[PDB]
């Protein structure tokens, strides 16, 4: 067997501007095995409305699932994406960082 | 396949 | 184009907590459009692109029927598996699977997959000349005399060399406003200052499909290797890719920086600076 910690990234779909409607990502990759608990934040409260694309594989066989909700950034309001796995130890959150 |  | 149809499924036991749990995905190149998971009230394999939408109710009820019969074959595999290796009654674990076509610009099966995996191991595969398999360790070693006896091989070939590319034809053809359209990457690149006298310079592909991309910096024509940072290509959520490749420059200095960027949707490769 192997087990697999979660890469994060957290991330908008288009180039975000402030008032303007969009979609807050939160793509976990290359784990294994696949049960993981994904949730996005805002002000460090969990976000209902999450969705999440059905469970695949790349090719070394580690699992990668796209989180996203619709969301329109502002001057005010801070993101993350928080995520619990066996791997890890406790849950690991990653800030959502407009340049990136 | 048909059985591992 | 060379383009594929491949199926990929994951089945997990919970032992203990009842039936394991299966999902399976269908793909045309990096596009999903099929899936099936096993934990719904009365679970059928579901249209996932709006261009298989179209198929008739007879094509839904056999997919949800190869389906279902792949979930009962993979219960068997996942009790057969836990003997092969000795493992606890107790434990969950999981199964996947990975198969298809890749049809070749010449219109003929150019390659053909079977893979299967244990507990995120490797564990048996066909051969990439379709004719044999090739068995990880001993379990696999005992799957592969089963298979051979079957002639599982020749069944599954004849698989790959017809319906496979039928179907992936009729997908190509049916999709082909998206399918067979490359979306280039919208392009460009953004200024960080990370101190008094050093930027971090970020460029940025966006809204590409496929998935296949290169991005790359460089420093007066040269490879940069040192003070990088590149992303892995990751899905934006509407059926196309990101990407994009940073790197600290002193500041002053930022004109000597090219970003290179490589992709089918683009004629020729692109060459980029940071335009203040
Ligand atoms: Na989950
Ligand atoms: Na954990
Ligand atoms: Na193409
Ligand atoms: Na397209
Ligand atoms: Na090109």
């Amino acid at each position: 067997a192997i087990q697999r910690t979660p890469k994060i990234q957290v991330y908008s779909r288009h180039p975000p501007e402030n008032g303007k409607p969009n979609f807050l990502n939160c793509y976990v990759s290359g784990f294994h095995p696949s049960d993981i608990e994904v949730d996005l934040l805002k002000n460090g409260e969990k976000m209902g409305k999450v969705e999440h694309s059905d469970l695949s594989f790349s090719k070394d066989w580690s699992f990668y699932l796209l989180y996203y909700t619709e969301f329109t950034p502002n001057e005010k309001d801070e993101y993350a994406c928080r995520v619990n796995h066996v791997t890890l130890s406790g849950p690991r959150t990653v800030k959502w960082d407009r340049d990136m | 396949g048909g059985g591992i | 184009g060379s383009h594929s149809l491949r199926y990929f499924g994951t089945a997990v036991s919970r032992p203990g907590r009842g039936e394991p749990r299966f999902i399976y995905v269908g793909y045309v190149d990096d596009t999903q459009f099929v899936r099936f998971d096993s934990d719904a009230a009365s679970p059928r394999t579901e249209p996932r692109a709006p261009w298989v939408e179209q198929e008739g109710p007879e094509y839904w009820e056999e997919e949800t029927r190869r389906a279902k019969a792949r979930a009962q074959t993979d219960r068997a595999d996942l009790r057969t598996l836990r003997g092969y290796y000795n493992q606890s009654e107790a434990g969950s674990h999981t199964l996947q699977w990975m198969a298809g076509c890749d049809l070749g610009p010449n219109g003929r099966l150019l390659r053909g997959y079977h893979q299967s995996a244990y507990d995120g191991k490797d564990y048996i595969a066909l051969n990439e000349d379709l004719r044999s398999w090739i068995a990880a360790d001993m379990a696999a070693q005992n799957t592969q005399r089963k298979w051979e006896a079957t002639r599982y091989a020749e069944r599954f070939r004849a698989y790959l060399e017809g319906p496979c590319l039928e179907w992936l034809r009729r997908y190509l053809e049916n999709g082909k406003e998206t399918l067979q359209h490359a979306d280039p990457p919208k392009t460009h690149v953004t200024h960080h200052p990370v101190s008094d006298h050093e930027a971090t310079l970020r460029c940025w592909a966006l809204g590409f499909y496929p998935a296949e991309i290169t991005l790359t910096w460089q420093r007066d024509g040269e490879e940069q290797t040192q003070d990088i940072e590149f992303v892995e290509t990751r899905p934006a959520g509407d059926g196309t890719f990101q990407k994009w490749g940073a790197v600290v420059v002193p500041s002053g200095e930022e004109q000597r920086y090219t970003c290179h960027v490589q992709h089918e949707g683009l004629p020729e490769p692109l060459t980029l600076r940071w335009e203040p």
